[PDB]
RNA sequence: AGCCAGAAACCAUGCUGAUUAAACAAUACUAUCUUUUUUGUUUGCUAAUGUAAAAGAGAAAUUAUAUAUGUACCGGUACAUAAAUAAUCCUAUCACCUUUUUCGUGAGCUGAGCUGUGAGCUAGGCAAUAGUUCUUUAACAACAAAAAAGAGCACAAACUGUAG
RNA sequence: CAUUUUUGGUAAGCAGAACUGGCGAUGAGGGAUGCUCCUAACGCUUGGAUAAGGUGCCUAAAUAUUCGCUCAUGAGAUCCCAUAAAAGGUGUUGGUUCAUAUGAACUAGCCCUGAAAAUGGAUGGCGCUAAAGCGGAUUACCGAUACCAAGCCAUAAAAAGAA
RNA sequence: AAUUUAAUUUCAAUAAAGCAAUCCCCUGAAAUUGUUUUCACUUUCUCCCCGCACUAAUGUGGGGAAAACUGGCUUUAUUUCU
């Protein structure tokens, strides 16, 4: 029979399962989509947390009962030293999906970059790029032109500099940034220009302006059902426990079903 | 001959009698035509019509004659209307219909496919009351009607068929509807 | 069953008509109409010399006929359309707010404001290749006119169908924009 | 394509002698589809020695083609 | 069947037909290579297609969705698990049969220049009737979320026009060829003429 | 299937296996009939253990003849092959398991000289 | 060019089946381009050859070779039964077969 | 028959997972390595074989289906062209060496001269011969030996704690 | 337990009988699947030709022929056997009766409405609309441990026998 | 792939003659079963008249005639022209 009274189940089933992160570093699902009419310009841009501060604020909304006064509230600081471009990437548009044509590289890397694709650059003779890096201007320029013949979507390749900050890694974080904008020669433009120099906050965002935020959540490792869902306690007196769901599911159909909450890992999710 | 438009359907002649008794010296004679798949067939539907209309059972009777009929002249047209008494899940009926054929055979092999298509009856539903072939001037169809019009032509728009020869699975382009 | 079904329509005067496997086109003074007909089963025939339009079919069954009487009728039709235009006579009706007709976008883009004292707008943009004029005769009509039969009734039906109200009885609040006068231009 | 003018009552008398005497079945073959026809059943019916022959002309005639080609330049 | 691989253009061919007969050269060994799926019709009007498609995009398995029947929304995909459904795949010589057929939808690379052929027998025209309703499986493939019409059409565009110029050059080297054929001819022995005449070539 | 060879047809090979003797190690291999209220076995269901019967048995003219188209006999004994010189064209000594090899050489010396096949010939050397 | 065939080209089908029986004695084979019933009868008094390849060698050398007839036509649509000294195995289930000129 | 607007419904978009696709691409750097020829693949080992498909496995227009396609003018117009379409077309056997003569390409020199290789014409006299069939050993790919020719990472360890 | 006959009970895969056949104790081929339905009862084999049933693919035989009917925004599809009625329908198809090429009235085929249930989901599945649907007819074919011919085995009887 | 003499209302040409015109082989519709009589039924690549290009129609809608080419019959020969 059904049950005796009714609630939304706990926790949302669009976030199952509930599995560690792949990578420390977040990534972008989705780019805003390419209006042709704007000029070229970056999408995101790459930071770190640094912590929460309060501030106060005057507020002009009308017919709200707050209106005239100063509020206080919470707000995050992202510190963001400013992100170095090192390569372009062309993608092109199949049945089965974006694939890479083809991607061109500036003429120097720095070792903060290079450092990433070890694992153990000290023990290493750091070998890496070297070789790649010297072939001559008009190779580049050959693949560059089949990039703009052909590509549908451009995306510049930028790295953090650790340096420019406290924290402990010297491993740059290299992050792929979509470019939306006009023509994919001005695409391609604006990226060559960009190209080797040192790309800051200003130059991709503008006061007021409103950002989605996206991040790795806090971990915890494996955390009771009644923590990592929000389960209600069972009662005192229970037999075997009380911090833990008093069913997994009716007696038919005969297996456990999904949507039934488990202890497991809790954190460590990536979230936008 | 082709096999494949072949049809079984005759017209066989039957004449019969009952035996003759002490009551009766000389019987009433009966004769009828009777459209059959063979001729045991044939006169077992007469046997049938003998038990329905008139007092006799093959038991205490004998035929006199069984002779096939078969069509004059089988390759000149002609319009034959038949009368049908049948039987429906509900109840029973009378029906005219007409048919162009070539011989009452073939009028009959027609419309027991009509009779089946339209009114699902079987074989043994049916019973034919008179069939005669009637004047184009008399028709009271609206089908039959159109055919027996002065020059009558029209241009084929049926699908390509063909012998299992060219019939393949594989072929070289599309083929066309369309023809000449 | 039937063997034969025919029609045999006259063309007007000025019209340019050129049909093709089905695709029939028209044109003339007030613009040039396409409108297909290869879904159909038909045998159109072409007459430009003497005029006049054959539809005949094959071995039709009343569906068969059925439609070459709306073949016919709806060319027909087109042909009346780029000879004199089709207007159709739309009045505004309200028992008391007054409805606030703007027409704007080189007679596109109706504008319809204040209905019922909504005081909200209800934008309904037009087919393409229909005018919506207003009347300059009597003050609530709106003229919906164009070449095609079939745009012009949309886009009347369209407005017809943005306007009116709901949960009232319709019997009593009548208010709303109505299709009068069939006419040409 | 092809169709003779006889009435609709005929039988196969006047028939034979129609049909010869408008001589249709010659338009027929004249036609490519007839043509192509005639060869058909030739073709299907021909000999070994026949089927050498072809091979053989064919052979000739592709040596003189291809010599003609590359003259041509 | 006897031959390495047929080349099948789905254009204008009815799904079940297309596939069983697809599936009984598989299972003999003929292998196919089955291009331009979005063009397959299924039979009837749309909405009732979309509305069956519905159904079977809603069964799922209760217990974990992982082990649900996969939906599948690419029309070539929708072909080949009709393909499998006319196969006994849970065999092993079925399975063979199975893998054998290689499906795509538009035309890629190597199968540009190779023949396409047609199966006379599933094609459209030849077998729905001209007045009952009929839908492609591009557009049945859109509206249940496939989303990837639009890419193909603009490519069909391009190899068009490959195509074409392809076609005009090879109907002028047809000239050239007949043009030189027929002057040399007439080089040849009149024997060997006269018996390649009789057969006309 | 049937195995001829010459004039041998012997119509059965795979030596009859007693039902389960495949998946219990307790269950003996050679023939037992099963009994069972119902057990597939017994009741002949499709393609499971095959029970024998008679109508398998060799032709009866033939019936116990080796491939050596001659009866198999067994010796002991040089006394003992004193009947068999009269049948050494249809009959082949075997030389019996137990016999010591200094009788068994002589026993098959006494075979060779009478003109008779030994089918064990090389046995203990 | 060299060794041209003199046979007709064949593929090997199905054992004799009816719906889950089975029958090892005969094997059905469709021959090249035969469609018919009555086709198919001009082939029913000739040879058959089944060649295959196997890893190492039998008698000096890589092939094998199980023989066989034609003996009756099968259904409408030109297919053949075959009867072989040896059960056709059932692995070259698909695989190519030679329908000979002999006798 | 043809259409249109229209819902917390449906599907995307969005968002989460994707050793759920035994999936996959691009790129950086790297380990005798690559090509041709020859012979072979008839202490647990220290030379080494496999084919679900060779026997001519021949065939790139494209669009309809109650009409198509070129071409020419400006979807319209005109004129051709396909209309049992693979029921077609293609494509194979003229060995040998020698005599005569014509035409293509690779290589050496600065549109030309020469040699090798491919194709043809002309003339010669020259080979095949296992005792009746028992697969017509002929394909593709893989390998090993032999000559000849060219050429650094990761894990651990210590450290970390954004992780557990 | 099934047909047919049948008594109780609202009915029941319910209770109780009658006749016969089964099943039980019985495989095999078909009915997708199944103790009872259909076919047919079984030594071991070789070849032949079928039954019951099928012949789009799964799946061996026909994408057979021939004339009809049928579109369904919850079609329909195989005895037992795996539900559907009363009542409607200006859906199409035939009829039949009336009136002055139409209006009336009836009728029965398919089809539609009536037609609501819980794990996901079942014409056996994929699928099918110029059917692979429904109703026929026509062929041809495929198809058993049954049938025919032949071999071999045992059993039973019979002939028949005391250099 | 065929085949013999039967039987069963089979036929069809051939090439010379003839016969009848809504005629004929037939088949319709009419005045304890025969039988006879009335008028009904063919073509057309023919002609004429109205509708004059009106058609789906290299023709046509309607209304009239014409003929025996075509069909049907009677004879006389003939059957590998078929």
């Amino acid at each position: 029979s059904h049950r005796k009274f009714e609630r939304p189940r706990h926790g949302s089933l669009g976030f199952l399962p509930r599995k560690r992160c792949k990578r420390l570093r977040g990534k972008i699902r989705s780019f805003p989509k390419d209006d042709k009419e704007k000029p070229p310009h970056f999408t995101a841009f790459m930071g770190y947390k640094a912590g929460m501060t309060h501030i106060v604020r005057e507020v002009d909304k009308p017919g709200s009962k707050l209106h005239k006064k100063e509020i206080v509230e919470a707000c995050t600081i992202i510190e963001c030293a400013p992100m170095v471009v090192v390569g372009i990437v062309g993608y092109r548009e199949t049945p089965k999906g974006l694939r890479i044509l083809s991607t061109v590289w500036a003429n120097h890397v720095s070792d903060e970059f290079r450092r990433r694709y070890y694992k153990n650059w000290y023990k290493s003779e750091k070998k890496a790029f070297t070789k790649s890096l010297n072939v001559p201007e008009a190779t580049k320029n050959c693949l560059l032109k089949r990039i703009e013949k052909y590509c549908t979507v451009l995306r510049a390749i930028c790295h953090t500099q650790p340096s420019k900050t406290p924290l402990r890694m010297k491993k740059a974080h290299i992050m792929e940034v979509q470019i939306n904008g006009g023509s994919m020669k001005e695409k391609l433009e604006f990226v060559k220009e960009m190209l080797e120099k040192n790309l800051p906050v200003s130059t991709v965002f503008n006061p007021n302006e409103m950002i989605d935020v996206i991040s790795v959540t806090k971990g915890h490792g494996t955390k009771g059902v009644v923590s990592r869902y929000g389960v209600k306690r069972l009662p005192r007196k229970t037999h075997r426990g009380l911090r833990k769901v008093a069913c997994i599911g009716a007696w038919h159909p005969a297996r456990v079903q999904f949507q039934i909450p488990r202890h497991g890992q809790k954190g460590y999710f990536h979230r936008t | 001959i082709d096999n494949s438009l072949n049809t079984n359907i005759h017209q066989y002649h039957i004449v019969g009698r009952a035996i003759p008794t002490a009551k009766d010296k000389n019987p009433n004679v009966y004769r009828m035509c009777i459209f059959a798949k063979n001729d045991t067939n044939a006169k077992s539907r007469f046997w049938y019509f003998m038990k329905k209309i008139n007092k006799l059972k093959k038991s205490n009777g004998e035929l006199l004659a069984c002779e096939q009929i078969k069509e004059r002249f089988p390759l000149r047209v002609k319009n034959y209307g038949v009368l049908l008494r049948y039987d429906s899940r509900t109840g029973t009926h009378n029906m005219y219909k007409e048919f162009r054929d070539t011989t009452k055979e073939g009028a009959i092999a027609q419309l027991y496919s009509e009779m089946a298509g339209r009114h699902r009856a079987r074989a043994s539903s049916i019973n034919i009351i008179r069939i005669s072939e009637i004047s184009s001037s008399l028709v009271r169809r609206p089908h039959i009607k159109q055919l027996l019009k002065r020059r009558l032509r029209f241009p084929a728009l049926h699908l390509p068929t063909l012998q299992k020869e060219y019939r393949k699975k594989f072929a070289s382009k599309r083929p066309s509807t369309y023809r000449m | 069953k039937t063997i034969v079904s025919t029609q045999k329509v006259l063309i007007p005067e000025g019209v340019k008509v050129a049909i093709n496997a089905r695709k029939v086109t028209v044109s003339g003074k007030y613009g040039t109409l396409r409108r297909s007909f290869r879904h159909l089963p038909i045998d159109i025939r072409l007459n430009k010399l003497k005029k006049y339009i054959k539809v005949v079919m094959w071995f039709g069954v009343p569906d068969s006929l059925a439609c070459i009487r709306t073949v016919c009728t709806h060319l027909k039709n087109m042909f009346t359309g780029v000879t004199k235009k089709f207007l159709y006579k739309m009045r505004l009706v309200h028992a008391h707010f007054p409805i606030n007709s703007n027409i704007v976008d080189n007679n596109t883009r109706i504008e319809i404001r204040n209905y019922l004292g909504e005081k909200s707008v209800r934008f309904v943009k037009a087919l393409p290749g229909v005018v919506i004029e207003k009347s300059p005769n009597v003050k609530d009509e709106i003229y919906v006119s164009g070449a095609d039969i079939e745009n012009v009734s949309l886009t009347a039906a369209l407005i017809h169908q943005s306007v009116l109200c709901r949960n009232k009885d319709i019997r009593k609040f009548l208010d709303g924009i109505y299709v009068s006068e069939v006419t040409t231009v | 394509k092809e169709r003779i003018k006889i009435n609709k009552n005929c039988k196969s008398g006047f028939l034979r002698k129609t049909v010869n005497s408008t001589k249709v079945l010659e338009e027929f073959n004249n036609s490519k589809l007839g043509k192509k026809m005639i060869i058909k059943k030739k073709r299907d019916e021909a000999t070994d020695f026949e089927r050498f022959q072809v091979y053989f002309a064919k052979r000739e005639l592709k040596k003189k083609m291809t010599t003609i080609k590359n003259k041509k330049n | 069947m006897y031959k390495k691989e047929y080349v099948i253009d789905c254009k204008g061919h009815l799904l079940g037909r297309l596939a069983s007969l697809i599936a009984k050269e598989l299972l003999n060994g003929q292998r196919i290579v089955a291009v331009r799926c979005e063009d397959i019709n299924i039979s009837g009007s749309l909405y009732r297609n979309k509305l069956k498609y519905q159904e079977f995009l809603r069964l799922r398995t209760n217990t974990n969705p992982k082990k649900g029947p996969l939906h599948l929304r690419e029309p070539s995909k929708i072909l080949w698990r009709c393909v499998r459904g006319m196969l006994p795949h849970k065999t092993y010589k079925g399975q063979l049969a199975l893998k054998k057929l290689k499906v795509c939808v538009g035309m890629p690379a190597p199968y540009d220049k190779k023949k396409k052929y047609v199966l006379p027998s599933a094609l459209r025209a030849f077998r729905l009737k001209k007045h009952r309703r009929y839908c492609r499986l591009g557009t049945l493939s859109s509206r249940v979320g496939w989303n990837y019409d639009t890419l193909v059409k603009k490519n069909e565009v391009l190899r068009k026009q490959v195509s074409k110029a392809y076609y005009k050059k090879k109907v002028n080297n047809l000239n050239e060829k007949k043009e030189i054929k027929t002057e040399a001819l007439n080089l040849i022995n009149p024997e060997q003429r006269q018996v390649l005449e009789n057969f006309g070539y | 299937a049937v195995k001829k060879v010459g004039k041998i047809i012997k119509k059965r090979t795979k030596k009859f296996t007693r039902f389960q003797s495949n998946r219990f190690m307790r269950v003996k291999p050679a023939w037992r009939k099963p009994r069972g209220i119902d057990c597939r076995v017994r009741r002949r269901y499709k393609g499971t253990n095959l029970m024998p019967s008679i109508g398998y048995g060799s032709n009866k003219k033939t019936k116990f003849l080796l491939p050596n188209n001659k009866y198999k006999y067994v010796v002991k004994n040089v006394k003992e092959m004193e009947p068999l010189i009269m049948n050494h064209t249809k009959y082949c000594v075997q030389i019996a398991h137990n016999v010591s090899s200094k009788k068994r050489k002589q026993i098959i010396e006494r075979a060779k000289q009478m003109n008779v096949s030994v089918i064990n010939a090389k046995a203990r050397l | 060019l060299q060794a041209v065939r003199l046979y007709e080209k064949g593929v090997i089908l199905g054992y004799k089946r009816s719906q889950r029986n089975q029958d090892p004695n005969f094997t059905l084979i469709s021959i090249k381009n035969v469609n018919t019933k009555k086709h198919a009868q001009f082939y029913v008094g000739k040879r058959v050859a089944y060649v295959y390849r196997t890893t190492k060698h039998h008698d000096g050398v890589k092939i094998k070779c199980i023989w066989g007839k034609v003996c009756r036509t099968h259904g409408n649509s030109g297919v053949i039964r075959a009867k072989f000294k040896t059960h056709i195995p059932p692995k070259a289930f698909g695989d190519r077969v030679r329908i000979l000129m002999y006798p």
